[PDB]
RNA sequence: GGCAGCCGCGAAGCUACAUCCGCUGGAUUAUGGCUGAACCCUCUAAGUCAGAUCCAUGCUAGAACGCGGUGAUUUCUUUGCUCCACACAAUAUAGAUGGAUACGAAUAAGGCGUCCUUGUGGCGUCGCUGAACCAUAGCAGGCUAGCAACGGUGCACUUGGCGGAAAGGCCUUGGGUGCUUGCUGGCGAAUUGCAAUGUCAUUUUGCGUGGGGAUAAAUCAUUUGUAUACGACUUAGA
RNA sequence: CGUGGAGGUCAGUGACGAAGCCUAGACCGUAAGGUCGGGUCGAACGGCCUCUAGUGCAGAUCUUGGUGGUAGUAGCAGCGAAACCACAGCCAAGGCGGGAAUCAGCAUACCGAAGCAGAAUUCGGUAA
RNA sequence: AGAACUGGCGAUGCGGGAUGCCGAACGUAGAGUUAAGGUGCCGGAAUACACGCUCAAGACAAAAGGUGUUAG
RNA sequence: ACCAUCUAGUACUGGUUCCUGCCGAAGUUUCCCUCAGGAUAGCAG
């Protein structure tokens, strides 16, 4: 396993993906979350802003409920309830993962992971309303929506000339293997599985 | 009381924090965003009420207002900033080249005592080709989006004991960044005149530090909508050079400002009072928009100046008018 | 008037019956419509326009258990401080024991190679798991001989570009120097006795040399008066 | 099991150190406890078979004596207590219970309807 | 609001139900299977299989209505 | 009002001291006009 697991918040179940990642820090598996602005909850907004909004004014009186607005503490605070904090397993456990908006460097140049199992689009059925979570953050007082976006829109970029470049670096090696074939060597190799 | 305006707890310096810059404009030409200055005393002026449908209208109104001691803006730097998911961050700092005695006293409380190392060896840096604090501009060209020019005003200029300098961040209004900081090192150790920013009529905002009653007092204010009425030029002379009341005299109330205040550099008017006494220094901005009610868009003239002294209640005007009603005097003349 | 005050003028402060000012943008709802089924109709089921409650603009404080940049880094604690090269110890790991092995977008479709009369296009085809890809052979990895290429690669340099979101990394030209298991040979492996993780990673700190770099700042004092219940704050001075 | 005393025994131990005291050193008995080594100790004690009783303490607003916070606090730059003291306390609710130190206090309008011409009025919803 | 009665405490541990009825009634230990109760995390256990339901619930109100959804 | 004795009086609070094993309930009835008392009915040797 890779010493840390970076894992895609795009098109995902805020529920799973968080039992998933408690799960896995408490067998003590590095775990980074990205892209969490993407991230997605079942049900209408109507429904998971009330659901959120109610928490913000249930009391403990600030020393308890705080009304924290970025969507990655949001997460956070989802996965938060799903460890055992306030002891040395559980907040040991906890600094294993970091969440963050998009995807900052150096994280961009290595391979990100899903989770198939809390895939919004796999385990929600179609047709079914949900909701993107931004457009909950931007409403319950988040402002970085739009520096988010922007400042992704470039993440898009270059690395579009960078898959460009392995492209035909890819496409070379293929040609190369095509013309490679038939020989000895790749004949035994056929024969013997590989 | 305040809801918003709590807890009274007083403020950390004798400047005001400015937190709000008026957006930015990406069409209009490179300008400052806000002014600094200085507070004096206060006087009274009349004007004629150009209002329509007002009770005094197209009559002469006598209004209060405030005169705050604004010594020339020179630039010694300029810092940019860069869009965050974590809010805006400064980037890089950089200077004019060259600092004076005030700016350095700025970094010391005992100067005297120290061995006045304050900017030196990064003049060092600069004396030579440029090579790092010249590719200091292109990588602010590179990721810069706001830039922010730096600047500290002439206390010593001000009759203040205190000749330490005061400095602080302006936002450029003009878009295009590269001009920014273009225009901004073109700029380096250059004076800066009002009349390069604010102008008469304009309805700017006064940011200060509330008086200390000696915790009641002493935390900052942010006043909105005042109108300038003339701009003051207290280099020159016969500021009272008005189209009315040719007899031109100058701005400074008999026997100086009272307290404090001997006006001996540019001056403004603006309407009403400023939050803060005298010796307190002050920050101006363009108050975000202008409003296009009349009385934020008319425009308005000046006659009337009050000149009496307030060391007591008031009465001689200037010196002269002490003679034909007394007599002799033999102690004088 | 030395002692104890009184009639006119008036501050110095206490301190209001004195004066000015007190902002513009989104998403909604109740509600009014559009398209359009459930079954002619329908503001609703898929969506949408107008439109007050929530957030923005602004103001106030600033995590004293948040963050970025910047003025300078003891000339003798016997290089005192700092960054490096080598060099011996302590210190421990929230826990290596080959490789985090980089597009985007949809999930009632997307790639890959090609064509081009360049498009939401045509053709062949891939998924149905990474159950893979890159590497992996040598005393835990040595010496040396021969063949084919000057390819692969460990490492010291050098020309240049990109990466400001937590850029602190990605490389690129040219040789230099080892290996090359791509192929064919000659050397030593033993005794740890039938195994005892059989010790190979760095996190921090301490002491011993040489290769450079710079040599300052704060408190009290003095005092200030914008401040001032007392702290505190704001200053001037070799 | 153990403490005070007594009958018989160990021809028992002991100034070459017994009683008592401490032990983050050990052993045994699961228990009342016993044993050993070590630091002080300076004059008598221990096991065994029996007899005997003023024979085992955490309480009793217990008795006698000693000792802490309070506290260098009121107090008289001084001189030095008392009261009180199992230990608690920052709140969300039910089983009657989610951080240094000192200085300053104890409602208006927005929609639809009325034979609502206008003015003006009433009603159903939003909302305090 | 008294009441004639039959199982259970008082003297009752332990597992489960966040905490106050079910299981089971007790020497000190090693090994294996279970009761109640559970198998997304806190929480040791299958994000197990199969048939439909549901858009707001879900771990005294059922007297009545719905152009809410699916069957005779 | 105080001082010493009869008086250490006149039945409801508080406390009731070392250890281990075994057995081990009851909370109700009987007989007198009850709460005061006992014969016992039952449980436990």
């Amino acid at each position: 396993v890779e010493p840390v697991v970076v894992i895609d918040g795009k098109g995902h179940l805020v529920g799973r993906l968080a039992s998933v990642v408690a799960k896995q820090l408490l067998n003590g598996q590095k775990i980074v979350v990205v892209r969490a602005e993407e991230l997605n909850i079942s049900g209408e907004f109507f429904r998971n802003k009330l659901k959120y909004h109610d928490f913000l004014r249930k009391a403990t009186k600030t020393r308890g409920p705080f009304h924290f607005r970025a969507p990655s503490r949001i997460f956070y605070k989802a996965l938060r309830g799903m460890v055992s904090h306030k002891t040395a397993r559980g907040k040991a456990a906890l600094e294993r993962l970091k969440v963050f908006e998009g995807i900052p460097p150096p994280y961009d140049k290595k391979k990100r992971v899903v989770v198939p199992q809390a895939l919004r689009v796999l385990r929600l059925k179609p047709g079914r309303k949900y909701t993107t979570l931004g457009k909950l953050s931007t409403s319950v007082g988040w402002k970085y929506e739009d520096v988010v976006a922007k400042l992704e829109a470039k993440r898009k970029v270059s690395s579009a000339e960078y898959y460009a470049k392995k492209r035909a670096f890819t496409k070379k090696v293929a040609s190369a293997n095509a013309t490679a074939a038939e020989s000895d060597v790749a004949k035994q190799l056929a024969a013997l599985g590989y | 009381g305040h809801l918003g305006f709590l807890p009274r707890k007083r403020a950390a310096s004798i400047r005001a924090r400015v937190k709000a810059f008026p957006k930015d404009d990406r069409s209009k030409p490179v300008a400052l965003t806000s002014f600094l200055g200085y507070k004096a005393g206060m006087t009274t002026i009349v004007r004629d009420l150009d209002r329509p449908g007002s009770k005094f209208h197209k009559r002469e109104v006598v209004e209060a207002v405030t005169v705050v001691d604004t010594p020339p803006v020179v630039v010694v730097g300029v810092v940019g900033y860069v869009e965050t998911p974590r809010g805006l961050r400064s980037l890089t700092t950089v200077w004019a080249e060259h600092l004076s005695d005030e700016v350095k006293r700025r970094f010391y409380k005992n100067w005297y005592k120290s061995k006045k190392k304050a900017f030196t060896k990064y003049s060092a840096k600069y004396a030579q080709d440029g090579a790092g604090i010249e590719r200091e501009l292109a990588r602010i060209k590179k990721y810069a989006s706001v830039v922010r020019v730096l600047v500290h005003t002439q206390i010593r200029k001000t009759p203040l004991a205190q000749k330490k300098a005061h400095l602080a961040e302006i936002q450029l209004n003009g878009g295009s960044i590269s001009e920014k900081v273009d225009w901004a090192r073109e700029h380096f150790e250059k004076t800066v005149a009002v009349d390069s920013v604010f102008e008469q009529n304009e309805m700017i905002d006064a940011i200060a530090v509330t008086k200390g009653h000696g915790q009641r007092g002493y935390h900052s204010r942010t006043s909105i909508n005042h109108k300038i009425y003339r701009v003051g030029k207290g280099d020159d002379e016969a500021n009272g050079a008005t189209s009315f009341d040719r007899t031109k005299k100058t701005i400074t109330p008999m026997g100086g400002f009272v307290h404090y205040g001997e006006i001996k550099n540019d001056f403004i008017m603006v309407k009403g009072c400023i939050p803060g006494n005298r010796k307190r220094i002050v920050t101006l901005r363009k108050s975000l928009y202008t409003n296009t009610s009349r009385k934020a868009l008319e425009e308005v003239s000046l006659k009337w100046i009050d000149t009496a002294s307030k060391f007591g209640k008031g009465r001689f005007q200037t010196p002269a008018e002490k003679h034909a009603f007394m007599g002799t005097l033999k102690k004088d003349l």
